[PDB]
């Protein structure tokens, strides 16, 4: 058995702007989230998602972590398809394994969105043997 | 059955095998055992139905 | 018999927003829920919450709980179906268990919202066997 | 024969808003019901509600209650269903019992509003069978 | 074993355009992404993106790369079908490879976006038998 | 295997015009891409071009080209189908070779743009058995 799921971060649209001291008014004289995406490979069994660690903060690069004590979250259920294809597949189940049909395929693709500098989560939770599962996201910007 | 092609190119190489093996075997007994008492000048018998 | 529930809270939009000293006004001059989703896990019974108890409560960092008499809710009735999969389920309902078409896959998500600063909440309630349960969801904001 | 149920109380909505010293007017000058959701647990017969007693009531923390002689009222003829299933069954009805298609399910749901301070109900009424029944409904909230 | 996706930039509409001293004001008075579409050769595997590598970075001709510490990217789960051709082809899938149909043609193609000087990416991931890959996309213009 | 592909340029509307001293508004007093079409002749293999050498740059006849470092472009993955015609093919692929009704016709055009002075462009590639391939497109007009 075997976890492979891999994630696409898309890190556009995550900061606000401010640094505008001119204005949208007459003439500069008055008026002075990121979407995850899970999928599994192929050959990989199901994976539930509980939440994630942040290992890391650093705003304009100070690293105001201290990763004695991450920042945990413990708020998610995301369910992350097997990883394999078949004809009684629903949408967001996964095969049983023994359809004399099955294939090893990309799973179905599932979201989350943390509206948030530089931090690295650290995502957790179980495969569907119930086994600890950990999978870093480092890098994310804003 | 061996086939060329001059106007595309495969990459690489690949070879795509498949085996298959079989083995049986069986035995099978069938025996009886018939006694009868008769007499030796015995005739047969007509009935027949 | 096993109970296993997982719930995702997603705690966005549940602050109210007041610190605007500017306004919506000409210029700066004159105007000076969280949604529960539970859903059970493949192989676990149905489950009724009935409650939840609030273990911790710290505004802005002040544990104002006093744990020896916690806040008790008693006023949910919250069905988890089991966490399988048949031919004849229908929308909010169990399997029974002997259907030989049965898979095991994740119970259909039900939710329930608490309009509310960081609590630990508990959820309780009985399994389908009247056995008692409790559920931490501590670290949910505001 | 046994009787099991449970109410959802969703007391939001309750309290009328009155304090606002300022005023929707043009700055500060001028301007100085909870719905019961009974259903039955599987295997529970029928119930029908009578009425309800209060048997606590506190303004602000003030017992204003007098237990020796609560309020009463019977003005309240609602059935709850028995919490079966089966091929027959109309919408505000229960099953005989002896379908040979039978499960134990939960019941259709039935509410009730009280347009109402914490206050400790206590529903009554009779079972089926003709059997008095009881279900405090204790801690709804203004 | 083999691997050959090529890519099509096309690095138009990615400078943001400033040098207006004059303006679109009454007369010069007062107001003073690129898509990587990857496709896979005929005869190739199936590769899954991770991410890219941006190898020497250049503006108006200055190398502010520093090629001893490139700057990562990690934030890509992008699958590159195998480039074959069938009959039970999905959308976004790849050819078992025995279908006794199938043919070697051009893969679908599956396109990213970088919003963003000449920068010379690379970008890596694994191949369906899970070997490393990369692929040098230099050039790219602003 | 031999490859021969032709282009047509259509250098009309690529000049921006300017020369203008009257003007737009109300008497003289105030105001003061390049299609190419690859198509491969009959009996010709697929090619996929991959970029262009500008091996000859003159504004207003002046060599501003330097050709022992000529002006290389890396950003194409373009098709051009094989030059025959056949029952199964599809838009943008090419025959196997062997249909048994296979006639050697026109390929399908497919076209790219180059936004833009007289250059000599030199697009290069490999066919479908993997071979380089060079094709002088002199004359091009601003």
């Amino acid at each position: 058995g075997r976890v492979n799921v891999g994630v696409d971060v898309g890190d556009a649209g995550s900061e606000q702007v401010a640094t505008l001291t001119i204005t949208p008014e007459k003439c500069d004289d008055k008026g002075v989230p990121v979407t995850f995406t899970f999928t599994a490979r192929p050959g990989s069994e199901a994976v539930t998602i509980e939440g994630y660690r942040v290992l890391s903060d650093r705003l304009d690069g100070v690293e105001r972590a201290d990763p004695k004590n991450p920042v945990e979250n413990a708020k998610m259920n995301l369910y992350v398809p097997s990883g394999y294809a078949c004809e009684g597949l629903t949408a967001g189940a996964s095969c049983q394994g023994n359809e004399s049909d099955i294939r090893i395929a990309n799973g179905q693709p599932v979201q989350h969105q943390i509206y948030f500098r530089v931090v690295d989560l650290e995502f957790y939770g179980f495969s569907a043997n119930n086994v600890p599962f950990t999978r870093k996201v480092t890098g994310i910007v804003s | 059955a061996a086939t060329f092609n001059p106007t595309q190119s495969f990459l690489g190489f690949n070879i795509f095998p498949t085996l298959t093996a079989l083995e049986t075997q069986g035995l099978t007994r069938r025996v009886y055992d018939g006694n009868v008492t008769m007499q030796s000048g015995q005739r047969s018998l007509s009935a027949t139905g």
